């Protein structure tokens, strides 16, 4: 039901090699081993601060949901304007201050206490 | 009378163990007669709205009293004394730390909470992992952060790039800096500023007495705060329990693994830490605890060991009287360090979780899950909720499934404080025998 | 003479004085001939870049220039949208920043979003921390830390002359930076009737 | 024998030199076995880590040691005489970036090496006096100001305008000057500022102390930043025979203005010896090489100028932060030798006018670079879009980035150097 997903890898190593330089803590220039190479190809990060993007839709590649929308600082992973895709469940322990991947976390927890009681009450 | 003298000289831990028992009645009654239904999400804010006041409020302490006391610390000390000291803290705090995991992970074993499992109840998606040796990497790269002022609101975590998912996914690791005190950092670089400044003579005594000032007025703030203190502990506990839903319910099964957390929570503090302090120095160890009661339950209401680290220095400062070096020196350092509650929960979780699943735990792996939950145990966050990725790190690491662990937050709100009164409790009793050896 | 002693003195409000009323026929000249739409933003943007400079040496001292002489101030008197709720809520929580650090570069906010749509369209307030630069906190927390000086003996006054001493620094810088201001003035005066039309 | 005293006494050096080589060495024969296919990703990441540490470890105290240094030595000198030394120093500066980038663009246009939002550079000249004027100084510890092009207006006006946000960085420059700013107000000022002077000289002192501790465990870092560099190359022959004109400028170019320009500048100013100076501060230059960053290696520089040379202490300590940032030789003669490579790349023609184009843009660029690993390659982009026919394809600068990087922070710290000597004889007189 949610649209495919349409998040691929940098064009060009240089826009890949800037956003990366950019990143926040960075302390070293990446090198070019690990810039994408080649076609490019799905890609997508398993954490994202709410604030790199106005809203965030939910999307389809693989059998597998995504939170797809478009990064407003060059700051955030995947550039300036970039429309990137990021996982449904962030890092376990990790939090990103509210946000769709919190929203699905205590989705999925609710979703566990209101089963659980249900087997409680069988 | 001397009744009277009795409550005006103890005012303060009446007030807040009866600030904990009004917020447990008005929780109860509230969700008895309501609850987040009866009343509007806007109302339930202005309910619990005092607490997070007083969260704010020991939040705000944290860094400068932090800072100033280790500077102060690491530079009142002699370098080879300091590291003494500080060799003789950390085998301290370890052997703590792996008695509580041996504790918890005996009673996960002998009273078995994942034994009936329910009916499995677990799919949706699987949740991202991080590696052992990126969380090493990250512990080791948060010690000595890169910029002094960012480490002060954020901090350092991997993360990763989930590339080519049909196409042999490599999941290349890429790091950044997230929100969240970096405590470790600091709390490095104090000390190491410290004994830079006694290293240099007449100016490091010129900033020693800036830095103790600062200590000093940080602690007239602290004991302003601490006044309002129990309305916030009241509020925080009445909140808590309101917004839960359905008690008892969730409990019918759950009840072997909290009983076990919380076993395990009042074994370590009621028979062991106390056993070591009466072996140690002699004295009483329920005095101790007594002196140091309206921290422990500042921690119970806050379920933050970070939170409640200045009312706990202050207690130790003047009831059980450590001297001001030597605590403002061992209660920073544990209160990022030492975390046995938290690694008995731990413990207990990941054995649960294996039982669940109905795997089996042979030798070999609760050694390695034993020393792996005491190696991840320091360097975890004090915030509350912070021992859930030292739980996913051991989980990686024992290999076991992760898809339960929302079994594990759906519970997790009181065993948390728990493990926050555990934690404070073992950095007030490591302070009692530090503070025993330096009086002989 | 005693007007050429008048002139010297009081130079900074007659320049200021003279600075508007250039600023404004700068502003005229720029919005007639030639045009406010012929150079477009991107030149209007290096056109009003003095008053924005202005601006940012402004903001740039007012952190120091307030939490200093405030712990002064509160050490030295001696003892003798947003809805109504979430906007209190708000206010309260910029009183006490809860970090000292982050307090100095942004503030706390609250906006709505429609998250929850399950049955009716309910509004979930949520907070980030957005960009500001928070007066509150840190005006609250210096007057606290300048009574807690006094409260303390001779033990805060090393702190009290600290502060005393990064005040006069500060105000040096004020006194330095109020000299360029008059070309502030003239260029934000010029950009601001450039960009409208009222004549 | 005195051959064990000499060595006691040049640990240091010694040490930094053979971290250098024995991270070449090793860098070599770990490719040679393998090329980091057999080691694999966690194996990988543990062998390049404590170069990582290292760094972090420098980056940990740039700042309140910059701060604080600037400060005393604002303070140190009276208002007219810090105003002709700092006139003095950025005149050196500028003819300095001034001849690397004449010499880039000279020797590129004889060897012939080459046979997405924008960004305008009035804005990126915004940008710079933005962040030599920062709006919060807590903030501008550790983030800096950049412009974005955004359409607000109607779709049928369709017309870029600039917005402002803040992008992650350490914006030194405005520290920097504020720095400046304060101590000669703190100088200005009687017996009121003595104290504040004297809390920043013990708070610089104590850095100092963290400094040496850090310099100590500097070398293993080295090593390891220099092996894990090497390592993670793919196609050493490919790349050498698609790139090695151009290795061939910029390592010619460097090494030109590193041991014919400056030192002929130094004799000619000061009748030295400008290579007893450089084997004087070989430590900072071998530190520079191995973290390839201006930044991490100033504090060493600053410590190697004070003691090794006979430097005066404010000199140094207010001259070595302002060169560490805006006197970048190395990154000019880079960034000139890049452009030239990239417009001979598309077959565009360069004529006078676009040649005095990219010497100033470039000069801007170096003013505007920072000491930051890969820090020149940023505004390599802003020199592109000042000539607008290089259409930005920096990807083909990249893979041999690291060593001219390090190329460059070396040449640049020379300068820095060189410099600040240059201005302790001419203060002597």
């Amino acid at each position: 039901a949610p649209p495919p997903c349409r998040c691929m890898t940098s064009s060009s190593p240089y826009q890949e090699f800037l956003w990366r330089m950019q990143r926040p803590g960075n302390i070293d220039a990446p090198s070019y081993r690990s810039l994408s190479k080649g076609t490019p190809t799905f890609t997508a990060h398993t954490h994202m601060p709410r604030n790199c993007y106005h809203s965030a839709t939910l999307c389809m590649h693989a059998n597998t949901h995504y939170w797809t929308g478009k990064m407003i600082n060059p700051s955030c992973p995947g550039g300036l304007g970039v429309t990137v895709c990021w996982t449904y469940f962030t890092q376990t322990g990790m939090s990103d201050g509210g946000g769709v991947q919190d929203q699905a976390r205590e989705k999925h927890v609710k979703e566990v206490i209101s089963q659980l009681t249900r087997v409680h009450g069988t | 009378d001397q009744v009277r003298r009795c409550l005006r000289a103890n005012l303060l831990v009446l007030l807040t163990v009866v600030a904990v028992v009004a917020g447990v009645a008005l929780g109860l009654g509230v969700s008895g007669a309501g609850g987040a239904l009866a009343l509007g999400p806007e109302r339930l804010s202005a309910f619990v709205f005092p607490g997070e006041l007083l969260l704010r409020l020991l939040r705000m302490i944290i860094l400068p009293l932090v800072v100033c006391s280790l500077i102060g610390g690491a530079a009142s000390l002699d370098p080879g004394a300091l590291g003494r000291l500080g060799a003789w803290a950390l085998l301290f705090f370890l052997v703590t730390t792996l008695l509580a995991s041996a504790l918890g992970v005996g009673l996960a074993l002998a009273l078995q909470p994942g034994a009936a499992s329910a009916a499995i109840n677990a799919s949706a998606e699987n949740a991202p992992s991080k590696e052992v040796l990126d969380s090493f990497l990250d512990l080791a790269r948060n010690i000595f952060p890169s910029n002094l002022v960012s480490a002060a609101f954020r901090s350092y975590s991997t993360t990763y790039e989930e590339r080519n998912i049909t196409g042999t996914r490599v999941k290349v690791p890429v790091g950044q800096e997230v929100e969240g005190m970096n405590i470790l950092g600091l709390v490095v670089f104090a000390i190491v500023f410290g004994v830079a400044l006694r290293k240099l003579g007449p100016e490091g005594e010129l900033l020693i007495r800036f830095f103790n000032s600062f200590n000093e007025a940080t602690m007239v703030l602290v004991s302003w705060i601490m006044w309002y203190a129990p309305v916030g502990i009241m509020f925080l506990v009445a909140g808590k329990i309101v917004e839960m839903e359905d008690v008892g319910l969730l409990f019918a099964r759950l009840g072997k693994y909290i009983l076990c957390c919380l076993l395990g929570h009042a074994i370590h503090g009621l028979l062991v830490l106390p056993l070591i302090y009466f072996l140690f120095t002699r004295k009483n160890p329920y005095r101790f605890l007594w002196g140091i009661v309206t921290p422990l339950a500042t921690a119970f209401g806050t379920s933050s060991s970070s939170a409640t680290l200045p009312l706990m220095m202050k207690c130790v400062e003047e009831n059980n009287g450590v001297a001001k070096h030597i605590s403002r020196f061992i209660l920073p350092i544990g209160a990022t360090v030492n975390m046995d509650g938290a690694a008995l929960f731990q413990c207990v979780a990941a054995v649960f979780i294996a039982q669940l699943s109905q795997q089996s735990l042979d030798f070999v792996k609760i050694i390695t899950i034993l020393v792996t939950a005491t190696a991840s145990s320091v360097g975890a966050a004090g915030i509350p909720a912070g021992g859930v990725l030292t739980l996913a790190i051991i989980l990686e690491a024992v290999n076991l499934p992760v898809d339960h662990i929302s079994l594990i937050l759906a519970v997790d709100w009181l065993v948390d404080r728990s493990c926050t009164v555990l934690n404070v409790e073992g950095d007030a009793l490591g302070a009692g025998l530090l503070q025993n050896y330096v009086d002989r």
